[PDB]
């Protein structure tokens, strides 16, 4: 839309004698869409237009002022001598209408510093306690950032911001108690005095509700001195108001860690919170969840369970369908796992691109987590080699062997070979490197070690440096372990493919000449099984979790 | 030609990546390293050839991006293994553009050739220092530091670090630990068969031509001679994918 | 119709092969039943893909066809005769196959096998 | 004290008509409009209060050649969400004198600017009634 350069220079006449409130607001407006159409202002014009504005501070006029606020707080940090504008900040500040004041207090406590601070508090303290949203709300936020600068002058408003937090109005509410929790906090104790007093309460504050869960959540029961019970009579324990998101937040925390135990009207150790709520629209998504639950995630996910899976399955929206795998996710469990597995199988059929990948990995990754026996594990790791064929990468070849010399390495080494037979270098460098890495590291007398050989002597001619250099080195260590071997080794390296490219070449050099020429002192010592490069833990698996409902 | 070696490489010298002409360069990394290849076959083919290739390959290095630097180190570090002590005049050479690095193939062959050189140089803690603190991408750097880094002559370089510091530091890139060129990139090896430990074992005879490293760097793994693909590639790049 | 080494491996990589079945009464070579049971299919066994040596020698037959059917048939027939300690099953061959949407892959797998026919009115 | 992510009223591509970020994750121009056009391609052409991108509950409405944003954390619900996308839909509109398109908000920079900043102030829900930014800017 604009130029930064045009702009940022123009605004340099406000610093002489004129101020004209419309064109050095139409200014101002244009250095707001400077940012917010995306771009970067030049640091001397900036310092220059900063200081310039603060005489425009002058005229009084509620659209001015409010182009002020904006373009001080974004120029603040790329202007110099900006204090000047402070004063400028407490005169808007005390004039009353929201326009001025809570915009105000904003763009003043975000240029303020402890020097400062004092300056502000008894504008400040006018402004935290109005039950008027926005005057109070944009006070309370401003005195969060406030207490960074100077933490003394913010604490002693915590009476003003008690005093906001009586409101049940949902603004002045939620920030009154969530900034009070970070302002007073000396010791628990004094924050839990603050908590216990809204605490009885049942607010129309779905906001006030959730920040205060999140401090609420652990058990707390020296809440204003001290208490029989960790209760919260505000939805955390209690079901007093209902909304979907709360209701989620409150059910999750209580049932295996109570912040009070169960009641007739407000469940809290019982699965039954998030249930009341899961039959419904777009909304079901907190509803129809879990986490935790008496005792066990798996009572709470029959519920829920007709909503979570008829989406899952019907829904080919990305939007609709991640939230009902999430859902299903979150149902699941050790025992759901037979459930789980056969919904994530059908689900890549509605989204089958990534989400495909995700599955294959999703089924296996869901049978290590949960125990549907390891072999299955590996035999789910095989459907996801087979049906994408690419997507497994490196760090799969180093996962899936890892993880199959626990128990699979004869079966895995000869399912790879099968797997292999497969697309001869669109397969990739990994599969090849995983049949290469497991038959050199077992050494087959499971099935003859010649399929595999001719399968891997094909796939390394025209595919990737880093598997036949892997090739030629797996070859040695092949060798080395079995006796057997070496008249394979001798055909295969000598061969332009697995010795005598490049990268290729170099270590085959090396290795050649370790296992022909030399003792095989070194080549005995370094096959201990002809194990990977590094061993880490099982990342498919969390990958896997947060990557199918994106 | 002589055969298609002479006339290959007059022909391939165009072809190939230079600071000469940037019209024969290009920043794609496989076309510029089969480029060096094939220039740098002829050499392998016929003795000649040798002689007029070493030149122009460090001319193919002054380009100096990672990248091109990085294709360039590859071929002729494959030629040395050919050409036993014979190119120790590049050495000096190829360093140089090792430093900016964003890519593993330049420090995998920047490490052989200055590796295998040793005796002829003695600037390689410098040299190999800044890489070894520097990032790019560093898996298979790893193998061909393994192998590659104390070679040749036990004790011909200084100048923070001996070839000594050189075995300490390769077998620490290999897969060990120690402090020596400030320390290495990576440790962790490349692709799972490769693993340290051979070139752990070995270093028998500190970097020095006997029976380690320096013997198999010094040496050309089975036959290399024509264009039969054996360190070679098989006349110009171009004609061949056709 | 035949392939050579060449029009084997791109067809290998143009489409996939990864399907297999192991048919007996492969124990023996590529020339002998195997040969003649392919011809029927109208299929020929030509170049290798094979690698053979003292642990390596299963061997390798590179077929090919162009099927009037919209496609062309290959497939790769691995005999795997023991030429180690640990033989995948002893004798017999594990036919790699395909067809361009393998719809005649199939007909490469089981006619492979056997297959014979008398009668004596 | 943060609910609210950012808010990005993005036309039917995911660039940057507008985004204002009231997360610290966004400040330079090319990842802001990378983000952008992230949840723009996740959250369209599906028109839902739920999306999920980023582990973050998205929140989104669409209009004529406008899809409107609020992102926001994923442990809440769209509800909560929402109210805070109904503000900034209907704010902009009241404000503007014009529903939001991106005409609506390309004729009036400054009072789009102005009304979405009360609306969230760094990810905290400054206001949610639509009526009440509407009046506490001035055009």
């Amino acid at each position: 839309h604009l130029e930064k350069s045009a702009v940022l220079q123009e605004a340099r006449v406000f610093n002489e004698t004129p101020i004209n409130p419309r064109k050095c607001a139409h200014i101002l407006t244009k250095i707001l869409y400077l940012i917010n159409q995306g771009e970067h202002l030049g640091t001397t014009e900036a310092t220059e237009a900063f200081f310039a504005m603060t005489k425009l501070f002058q005229s009084n006029d509620p659209t001015l002022r409010r182009m002020c606020y904006l373009t001080i707080k974004e120029m603040s940090c790329i202007a110099e001598d900006v204090i000047i504008v402070t004063s400028s900040l407490t005169k808007d500040m005390t004039g009353k209408e929201d326009n001025y004041r809570g915009p105000a207090v904003r763009a003043l406590c975000q240029i303020t510093d402890s020097t400062m601070l004092q300056a502000v508090e008894r504008y400040m303290k006018q402004a935290i306690v109005d039950k008027v949203p926005s005057v109070s709300s944009s006070a309370l936020v401003s005195s969060l950032h406030l207490l960074k600068c100077s933490f003394d002058v913010v604490k002693r408003w915590v009476n003003e911001a008690q005093e906001a937090a009586s409101s049940d109005n949902i603004m002045v509410q939620y920030h009154a108690l969530g900034l009070l929790y970070h302002v007073r906090k000396n010791d628990r104790l004094a924050v839990s005095k603050m908590i216990s007093k809204f605490t009885r309460h049942g607010l129309k504050s779905p906001f006030a509700y959730c920040m205060m869960i999140r401090v609420a959540s652990k058990q707390l029961e020296e809440e204003d001195g001290s208490r029989d019970s960790p209760l919260f009579d505000f939805i955390e324990s209690c079901l007093r108001n209902k909304h979907e998101m709360v209701v989620y937040e409150a059910a999750s925390a209580i049932v295996n860690l109570p912040g009070c135990s169960a009641k007739e009207l407000a469940p809290a150790v019982s699965v039954l919170q998030l249930f009341c709520s899961s039959p419904k629209a777009a909304l079901r998504y907190a509803a129809v969840r879990t986490l935790n639950k008496v005792a066990m995630k798996h009572p709470s996910a029959v519920t829920a369970c007709n909503l979570d899976l008829e989406n899952l399955v019907t829904d080919s929206n990305r939007s609709i369908a991640t939230l009902a795998i999430t859902t299903l996710l979150k149902t699941g469990s050790e025992s759901s796992i037979d459930r789980l597995m056969k919904q994530i199988s059908s689900f890549m059929s509605e989204i089958s691109d990534e989400f495909k990948v995700v599955v294959v990995q999703a089924i296996s990754a869901l049978c290590q987590k949960y125990p549907r026996k390891h072999a299955v594990l590996m035999n789910f790791l095989f459907t996801m080699l087979r049906e994408e064929g690419g997507f497994e990468y490196k760090r799969a070849i180093v996962d899936c062997i890892i993880s199959i010399i626990e128990e699979n390495s004869e079966s895995k080494e000869t399912g790879l070979s099968h797997l292999c037979e497969f697309i001869e270098d669109c397969e990739f460098t990994v599969l090849a490197t995983r049949i290469l890495h497991l038959l050199g590291q077992e050494g087959p007398k499971t099935n003859n070690p010649s399929k595999y050989i001719r399968f891997i002597y094909n796939r390394v001619v025209l595919e990737h440096e880093e598997v036949r250099a892997g090739a030629v080195s797996a070859l040695a260590k092949f060798g080395a372990q079995n006796e057997e071997m070496l008249p394979s080794i001798l055909v295969l390296l000598k061969r332009c493919v697995m010795d005598d490219d490049n990268e290729v070449r170099d270590r085959a050099t090396f290795y050649l000449n370790v296992l022909e020429q030399k003792q095989k002192a070194l080549n005995a010592g370094y096959i201990l099984n002809g194990l990977t490069v590094s061993i880490p833990g099982l990342e498919k698996a969390l990958q896997q979790y947060t990557l199918e409902p994106s | 030609s002589s055969r298609n070696v002479e006339e290959l490489v007059i022909v391939l010298k165009k072809e190939v990546i230079k600071t000469n002409n940037v019209s024969e360069h290009e920043d794609t990394d496989k076309y510029r390293q089969l480029l060096v290849r094939t220039l740098h076959s002829c050499s392998v083919r016929f003795p000649d050839m040798a002689a007029n290739v070493i030149p122009v390959l460090m001319e193919f290095l002054s380009d100096s991006n990672e990248a091109a630097a990085a294709d360039v180190l590859e071929f002729v570090r494959e030629a040395i293994q050919r050409f036993d002590n014979l190119r120790m005049l590049i050495v000096e050479k190829m360093l140089e553009v090792f430093h900016a690095i964003k890519s593993v193939k330049i420090y995998r062959g920047a490490l052989w050739i200055l590796g295998e050189y040793c005796s002829t140089k003695e600037d390689i803690q410098s040299v190999m220092t800044e890489v070894r603190r520097s990032l790019g991408e560093i898996p298979i750097v790893e193998s061909e530091i393994k192998k590659e880094a104390g070679e040749l002559k036990p004790e011909e370089e200084i100048t923070v670090g001996p070839v000594q510091k050189l075995v300490t530091e390769m077998g620490t890139y290999a897969t060990q630990s120690a402090l020596s060129s400030s320390r290495p990139t990576k440790k962790e090896e490349d692709r799972p068969p490769l693993r340290g430990f051979l070139l752990d074992g070995d270093f028998f005879v500190a970097a020095s031509l006997a029976t380690t490293l320096t013997k198999i760097a010094l040496r050309y793994v089975a036959l290399v001679q024509e264009k039969k693909k054996q360190n070679s590639f098989v006349a110009e790049a171009m004609l061949l994918m056709a | 119709a035949t392939c050579t080494d060449a029009e084997f491996r791109q067809m290998w990589a143009e489409f996939e092969w990864e399907n297999k079945v192991t048919v007996n009464t492969n124990m023996t070579d590529l020339n002998d039943y195997l040969q003649h049971i392919l011809k029927s299919t109208n299929m020929k066994c030509l170049t290798p893909e094979k690698a053979l040596s003292g642990y390596c020698g299963f061997m390798a037959a590179n077929l090919y066809a162009r099927s009037i059917f919209g496609e062309d048939a290959l497939a790769n027939v691995s005999i795997e005769k023991p030429v180690h300690q640990g033989p995948d099953a002893a004798v017999t061959g594990h036919i790699r196959i395909r067809a361009k949407s393998q719809g005649m892959a199939l007909s490469l797998g089981d006619k492979i096998n056997l297959s014979q026919k008398k009668t004596s009115l | 004290l943060y609910t609210v992510k950012a808010i990005l009223i993005l036309d039917n591509d995911g660039d940057r008509l507008f985004a204002k970020y009231y997360d610290d994750t966004y400040p330079s121009v090319k990842e802001q409009k990378a983000f952008e056009k992230n949840i723009f391609n996740k959250t369209h052409r599906t028109d839902s209060e739920i999306a999920l991108l980023e582990g973050l509950t998205v929140v989104y409405k669409s209009s004529i050649d406008l899809y409107f944003y609020v992102i926001g954390s994923s442990y809440e619900n769209e509800l909560m969400l929402m109210a805070v996308l109904n503000c900034l839909f209907d704010s902009l509109s009241q404000m503007l004198r014009k529903n939001v398109e991106k005409r609506a908000l390309l004729e009036n920079m400054e009072g789009l600017f102005l009304a979405v900043d009360e609306i969230v102030d760094g990810g905290v829900i400054l206001e949610s009634d639509p009526q009440q930014v509407v009046h506490r800017v001035a055009l």
